[PDB]
């Protein structure tokens, strides 16, 4: 098949300054490249079907340009809805091969996380588990460093995070980590904690319990 | 088939003027003689 | 209005076949082109085929040859799509789209999406469990080990949506899922006011309101 290979993947801009991707291809397909737009939960949306031709009711923001095996998409000035993912796609050579993506975010002021560990349920307990949720809310950047200490004992191997998408007032992120054990190896020991790292934050910052 | 004005997008499947491709820097082969 | 409703879709092991509809009505769907299109849990899309409108040219994808067979009803105006011989790097969520040019504007549709995961890991519910509070507080509610995905958590069924974020699912090396849902509530209002995580999940058909209050 034909590769089609979009960078960046992640493009951080604000609102009102202007966005250029770009979708090289393996081989040349001619002016034959078509452009979606896919939110999170919403099918895609067409934008450009001969490489410079807009669908309808697209805006003239959306721009696209390229021929043979160099595209690009640029988007003169970005509004509020504008910000989500970009594939590109083929045309000239069957199977059709789409793009890798390429996600916009919103680009906003700093902001220091929410630091937050919840203990692991009592009834969790019956069951023969333990999981210590250690929360991040309303942060910005998307870029944290969370870890754990049972007893100044720095994890590795055993913790799960995963993060929100921006909000649509906000646009701010929320992390939130999962330190799994077991039963016996969590009552084996006494201090957890969570190690918050963040650039809005002046120095790591801790919140530990006893059990 | 399509006019001698027109060419056949695979991907809409159907007839695209020229017209649209003559503001471009790249047309169709077919678009010049209309362009 | 023009509608791409997709139904049929869910469940399956290694191997096991399923056939997909999508209703179309509100354009002529009997003279445009239409196609399908799989997009595997976050991650990008793949195409998959096209089929002429009297079906007298139907274009499939090398890699998916032989698995998909295609079809469409210009009687009840609605597409098909016949699976066979499934397997888990087959699961993702399947759209029906149709792009033609007529008006002279470019026009596309997109159905709902309906999806289909395939695996042998038998059906399970979620279990539930509450994550306690504590000049902001904060609670939570777990929803650990189901499968399949999704799952869908509210808050007093709607009566509290400010301040809440509910992380995406994650496989755990059980190949089971477990996401986590919390909201941010003043510290005050506590022993004034109840707090209840109200899950559900269509596959297993559970429905779990948790309480949340501290000790
Ligand atoms: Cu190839
Ligand atoms: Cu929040």
């Amino acid at each position: 098949e034909i590769v089609m290979t979009q960078s960046p993947a992640t493009l951080s801009v604000s609102p009102g300054e202007r966005a250029t991707l770009s979708c090289k291809a393996s081989q040349s397909v001619d002016s034959n490249v078509a452009w979606y737009q896919q939110k999170p939960g919403q099918a895609p949306r067409a934008l450009i079907y001969s490489a410079s031709l807009r669908f309808s009711g697209i805006p003239a923001r959306f721009s696209g340009s390229g021929s043979g095996t160099e595209f690009t998409l640029t988007i003169s000035s970005l509004q509020s809805e504008d910000f989500a993912v970009y594939y590109c796609q083929q045309y000239n050579n069957y199977p059709l091969t789409f793009g890798a993506g390429t996600k916009l975010e919103l680009k906003r002021t700093v902001a220091a996380p929410s630091v937050f560990i919840f203990p692991p349920s009592d009834e969790q307990l019956k069951s023969g588990t333990a999981s210590v949720v250690c929360l991040l809310n309303n942060f910005y950047p998307r870029e944290a460093k969370v870890q754990w200490k049972v007893d100044n004992a720095l994890q590795s191997g055993n913790s799960q995070e995963s993060v929100t998408e921006q909000d649509s007032k906000d646009s701010t992120y929320s992390l939130s980590s999962t330190l799994t054990l077991s039963k016996a190896d969590y009552e084996k020991h006494k201090v957890y904690a969570c190690e918050v790292t963040h650039q809005g934050l002046s120095s790591p910052v801790t919140k530990s319990f006893n059990r | 088939q399509c006019s001698a004005n027109e060419y056949f997008d695979s991907l809409l499947h159907a007839c695209i003027p020229c017209q649209l491709r003559c503001s471009s820097a790249t047309p169709p082969a077919t678009c010049a003689a209309y362009c | 209005e023009v509608q791409l409703v997709e139904s049929g879709g869910g469940l399956v092991q290694p191997g096991g076949s399923l056939r997909l509809s999508c209703a179309a009505s509100g354009f002529t769907f009997s003279r445009y082109w239409m196609s399908w299109v799989r997009q595997a849990p976050g991650k990008g899309l793949v195409w998959v085929g096209e089929i002429n409108p009297d079906s007298s040219t139907i274009n499939y994808a090398p890699s998916l040859k032989d698995k998909f067979t295609i079809s469409r009803d210009n009687a009840k105006n609605t597409l098909y799509l016949q699976m066979n011989s499934l397997r888990a790097e087959d699961t993702a969520v399947y759209y029906c789209a149709s792009l033609y040019y007529d008006y002279g504007d470019a026009m596309d549709y997109w159905g709902q999406g309906t999806l289909v995961t395939v695996s042998s890991a038998s059906t399970k519910g979620p279990s539930v469990f509450p994550l306690a509070p504590s000049g902001t507080a904060a609670l939570g509610c777990l929803v650990k080990d189901y499968f399949p995905e999704p799952v869908t958590v509210s808050w007093n069924s709607g009566a509290l949506t400010s301040g809440v974020h509910t992380f995406p699912a994650v496989l755990q090396s059980s190949g089971l899922y477990s996401l986590s849902s919390v909201v941010t509530v003043p510290s005050s209002s506590l022993g004034t006011q109840t707090y209840i995580c109200n899950v559900n999940h269509k596959p297993s058909n559970t429905k779990v309101d948790k309480r949340v209050e501290p000790a």
